[PDB]
């Protein structure tokens, strides 16, 4: 009995999918559930891609060693990105790539956050930012510095002080601080950005919010339209109303979708009413057999089988073009021939079959005429005078004493005669829509759907022009009891319509609806044959469900519950469809960018990277229904603008240095020394730091260095050499690199003798072996390397010889960075970080979005 | 278009709130005749809407017997008679072979007897009454629209009042004379 | 074309239905054809013309 | 994943009864050998199926 949003959207789903399953291949199911994928899209919607914070996140912290006058400084950045992202190997491109697009993430990730009531202190009427604002860790170090340094780290405390400036027309909290360029950039990108918008794309964006609200007879709230106007709020636009529908559009094959879509999110819920028990049952004017009926209830219930066969009748009737029936008849199912009979009768009405668009098949109009032809020839209760014609076709007799032509009512669509678009404008435009794809309007039967109407009294006295033939026709041919039974139904007819045209007219305009230039030409292809955009959906009916449609009505209960917030979720879609889009792009042109280290990948294996780090509502969306159609599909222009696209842009552009990833291919090897301490005067040692690293200040001096691959040690283990060139270079303590394959970094801190494995460990294996009469052999490349730090801990009780062995221990590998990770200085430039600038917001400050004031 | 309404008023006039269509949703707190074929039954009830049940010999039971005036006023067919009287031959030879059985033969009777009053001639409109629903539970008091107020009372009444005169937009009605019902049909019939 | 032209509809949506496997099928005996079959026994090219 | 030495044992002695790059003239060129051809190579290369 009732109906909602999802249940019909559920009830598609089945219907399509089992359509479907009948052919498939390789000889290798679910039904998702519908009310799961809004939540999910609703939630991801009110997701906020920045964050607020009071503090922001600490960007340099220090490590305090045994001295007490030198200290070392750790760009905490890079410490902690090296966790992102498993190894890499090079046998499976995919990996890697989705390890980039990790990579790339991360950054715009952190990049994205907004300051707001920072805790601040007051001194001498001048306000002082609070020891926690600024982006060090230098509290650690304090307990061990002497009184005459603090008190110049004191001094530089003091010397925080707060400015003010100018931002959109309002004042702000302006200060300087300290933070790595990575983060910075994109800190820098958004606060640009928020400038940007607040010019012109908000008003614009609630003015199209405003209109259509308008059109759909939704009233918004005034948090929702005039709430921006305020002197005392910020609205960051992280997503614009006014989509274009050709980035929705734009993907392959996506038609199901989006007339699934359509159906889940603005759907309205209702129930089906019997017509007024005021009128009796229909009663057939044809002689008596003994077991036929002499009447059809109308009051009767249908089978659940009926029920769904009438849900679906009503779906193809509020999808014009989209949706089309088709008969079907059981081998058993007993039904005696009145009722499909009048069946046809009513098939005649219930559906317009030409001029702009169809709602059934060719097979069922020529049906539907051959059952109209055997009601109006075999039925009679008593003699009728009929008259026939030449031509061999079905409906081309005349019937009556007045001669009353019936080849009219036979079904041609070309010209749609005998249904609902006889003669009758179905489509019109009238005024630019909210979406500019969407322009036209559909009115059955002529009712203008602008009118507000009651049921209790609209439809009285009024007809159109198929009806009115009809029923003429009818009350020719002597069937009188049929034709006020169809008279007495006619108001019922007229409000079924109404409600229709209603509900099609001023629900369902979204970007998820069929575009004008599609819809028109579904006719000429389905009349032509040639189908080559996407087919109609095409659904089975029964003979009794037509009197059942005939004899129900839809009456929308209330409204959806996500009708008011169907914007913002298209938005989204739209946002991420063109971020996917960008981030294709970006691979692609990386990928060209360094042939010589990254490795060959065809576009199935990023694209597939790229959807594995995709939201997961996003994917169950675009999933619900090749290689040609995406290239396509990726060089299309069409783009969407936001937020997380203008960090992301930011993001990749960054991701040029590999550095800023920490992906490196200048790895060296050269046989090197352990420190061995003189710890002749452990106090002298102590007070000044020592350190061992295997980072390299400049890389190695050229022509002093030999450069090694994968062929030339081939061709060296091919004569055994490999091995005895690799030893005779380290008795020349020259340098050897290798190349090819980027690999990882690592960062590690130790306090003792290392772990063997990084003491001695060595970038590459080799390996032999025999089968049969031939020897063979294998070399590789060892993907992950680590770079530690040692800090040399000493106490008194040791002997000096203690820290000396007596043979050398060796160590082989070497990395060169060409950035600041590590560094020693003294405690005099602890503070000197701090060259950044930093805008927060006041206390009493507002920070909104329209996400926000429709409350997700 | 949702009322709210004392339950005992919607207790008194459920039979007119049946035979305006509107349905009934309340929480309480503490011989027939047949027909000797289906086929008379079948027309008798597209007639006058009104249910009637057919003799399958059941036990010694009370017939009605409908007469050649009612069965030319009905448009009965031919055959219709013929069973009819075929049945009835079958009943004389049934209690000859040792229920009562009726021959009315005015529609007044017929009407008196039972069924529901014969239909009036005027254009019918797709619906009887605007209003869907009319309840007594303040598991729906959100989906109310309007609701009405009597001086008898339930002992859930007055929390409900209190529930529903909170809403910021609702129609209130109050009935001080005459008769409860007749004002409830009253405002039925023009709300 | 052909055959919706022809009034043939109801054969015309089961052969639109059955594209998938014809061309599955089309896509293997292709593969089997220029992978598997691939011999010094194959056919020169000039006979094959001829 | 292995790549081919050039080595030789100190105790093989290798022998080759056979050179692997067979010219196909070598077999294209005797008279009437079309049927011949293609029952050697249906036999030596066709799989079966399902």
């Amino acid at each position: 009995s009732s109906d909602s949003g999802p249940l019909l959207s559920v009830f598609a789903l089945q219907e399509i999918m089992q359509k479907v399953r009948q052919v498939q291949a390789d000889y290798m199911f679910t039904v998702p559930d519908v009310q799961k994928i809004l939540d999910d899209i609703k939630a991801l919607a009110a997701e906020q891609v920045y964050k607020i914070v009071k503090v922001p996140s600490i960007s340099f912290r220090h490590i305090v060693m045994q001295s007490r006058d030198r200290v070392l400084r750790v760009d905490t950045y890079y410490e902690e990105m090296s966790q992102v992202g498993d190894v890499i190997t090079e046998d499976e491109p995919e990996k890697f790539y989705s390890t980039i697009i990790k990579k790339v993430r991360f950054i715009r990730g952190k990049g994205s956050f907004i300051l707001h009531d920072i805790p601040t202190r007051d001194h001498r009427g001048m306000e002082v930012a609070e020891p926690e604002v600024l982006g060090v860790e230098f509290k650690n170090v304090l307990p061990v510095l002497t009184a005459e340094h603090r008190a110049m780290i004191q001094n530089a405390l003091d010397g925080s002080i707060i400015e003010n400036g100018n931002v959109a027309t309002r004042d702000v909290d302006v200060f300087i601080g300290a933070c790595s360029e990575p983060v910075y950039r994109i800190y820098n990108r958004l606060q640009g950005y928020i400038e940007a918008v607040q010019l012109q794309e908000l008003r614009n964006s609630i003015g199209w919010l405003e209109r259509l609200g308008h059109r759909k007879r939704i009233t918004y709230s005034q948090e929702v339209l005039t709430d921006f106007r305020r002197q005392d709020t910020i609205w960051v636009l992280a997503l614009q109303l006014p989509v274009n529908p050709q980035v929705v559009w734009d993907v392959p094959r996506s038609s199901i979708a989006n007339l699934i879509m359509n159906i889940a999110t603005c759907l309205p819920t209702g129930e089906y009413i019997a017509p007024n028990p005021r009128i009796s049952s229909i009663t057939l004017t044809q002689r008596i057999t003994t077991t036929g009926p002499f009447a059809i209830l109308t009051g009767s219930t249908p089978t659940a089988q009926q029920l769904n066969d009438v849900r679906k009748i009503y779906l193809a009737l509020m999808f014009p073009g989209q949706i089309i029936l088709d008969l079907k008849i059981d081998p058993g199912e007993r039904m005696d021939p009145a009722v499909r009979m009048v069946a046809g009768v009513v098939g005649h009405l219930l559906f317009t079959a030409g001029g702009r668009f169809t709602n059934l098949t060719q097979n069922m109009a020529r049906q539907l005429d051959i059952a109209l032809n055997d009601y109006l020839l075999y039925m009679y209760n008593t003699r009728v005078q009929v008259n026939y014609g030449p031509t061999g076709e079905p409906l081309d007799f005349q019937i009556g004493r007045n001669q009353y032509d019936c080849n009219v009512f036979r079904a041609d669509f070309a010209t749609g005669t005998g249904y609902n678009g006889w003669a009758t404008i179905d489509v019109e435009y009238r005024e630019p829509a909210p979406y500019v794809h969407a322009q036209r309007y559909i009115r059955y039967c002529g009712i203008d759907s602008r009118e507000l109407i009651n049921p209790t009294t609209y439809g009285i006295g009024m007809t159109y022009h198929c009806y009115n033939e009809m029923l003429r026709m009818l009350v020719a041919a002597g069937k009188d009891s049929e034709a006020a039974y169809f008279r007495s139904m006619l108001p019922f007819h007229m409000v079924r319509f109404a409600r229709i045209n209603q509900i099609i007219n001023e629900d369902l305009h979204s970007v998820f609806s069929l575009p004008d230039d599609m819809f028109n030409a579904l006719l000429p292809d389905l009349i032509a044959g040639a189908h080559q955009n996407a087919d109609p959906v095409v659904l089975d009916v029964s003979w009794i469900s037509l009197w059942f449609a005939f004899n129900r009505s839809f009456e929308p209960t209330h409204r959806n519950e996500m009708l008011e917030v169907a914007p913002l979720i298209e938005s989204v879609y739209a946002s991420e469809l063109s971020v996917m889009k960008v981030d294709m792009r970006h691979l692609s042109l990386m990928q060209r960018r360094f042939p010589d280290v990254l490795i060959q990948a065809r576009p199935s294996h990023f694209w597939k990277a790229v959807l594995n780090d995709s939201p997961e509502a996003v994917k169950a969306v675009m999933n619900l229904s090749n290689i040609r159609d995406m290239m396509r599909w990726v060089m299309l222009p069409s783009l969407q603008p936001s937020l997380k696209l203008a960090l992301e842009e930011e993001a990749w552009a960054a991701a040029n240095d590999f550095e800023d990833l920490m992906l490196t291919d200048q790895v060296y090897m050269h046989r090197d020394m352990l420190p061995e301490p003189r710890l002749d005067d452990i106090e002298r040692f102590r007070q000044e730091g020592f350190y061992y690293t295997n980072m390299l200040e400049a890389p190695p001096e050229i022509d002093r260095v030999v450069q090694y691959t994968y062929e030339i040690a081939r061709l060296q283990a091919n004569m055994g050499q490999f091995r005895a060139a690799l030893r005779r270079i380290m008795d020349d303590d020259d340098w050897v690199r290798f190349g090819g394959v980027l690999r990882t970094v690592r960062v590690k801190f130790y306090d003792a003798r290392p772990p063997d494995d990084v003491l001695q460990g060595l970038p590459f294996s080799y390996d032999t072996n025999e089968r049969g009469g031939l020897a063979y052999a294998t070399i590789k490349y060892a993907t992950e390397t680590t770079i530690f730090y040692l800090i040399y801990n000493v106490e008194f009780s040791n002997t000096p010889d203690s820290l000396v062995l007596i043979n050398p221990t060796y160590t082989m590998t070497k990395v060169f960075i060409n950035k600041r990770i590590v560094e020693r200085v003294r405690v005099g430039q602890i503070l000197a970080v701090l060259n950044r600038r930093f805008v927060a917001y006041k206390g009493k400050m507002r920070i909104m979005d329209i996400t926000q004031s429709l409350k997700m | 278009a949702m009322l709210l309404a004392p339950g005992d008023v919607i207790k008194r006039s459920s039979e007119e709130l049946k035979q305006r269509q509107i349905q009934i949703n309340l929480i309480d707190w503490t011989g027939r005749w047949v027909v000797l074929t289906e086929e008379i039954a079948r027309a008798i009830e597209s007639k006058y809407g009104t249910k009637i049940d057919v003799y399958r010999d059941e036990v010694p039971a009370q017939i009605i017997e409908v007469e050649r005036s009612l069965q030319k006023e009905l448009g009965i067919s031919r055959e219709g008679v013929a069973e009819q009287t075929e049945r009835l031959r079958d009943l004389r030879r049934k209690e000859k072979s040792g229920i009562t059985i009726e021959g009315v033969m005015s529609q007044k009777k017929l009407l008196s007897m039972i069924g529901g009053v014969e239909r009036k001639m005027a254009p019918i409109g797709a619906r009887e009454s605007a209003v869907m629903l009319v309840s007594n539970s303040i598991k729906d008091v959100v989906r109310a629209t309007a609701y009405f107020t009597a001086p008898t009372g339930d002992p859930h009444w007055k929390e409900v009042a209190r529930e529903a005169s909170k809403k910021k937009n609702i129609l209130a009605y109050t009935s001080t004379g005459g008769d409860v019902k007749t004002e409830f049909l009253h405002l039925i019939d023009h709300l």
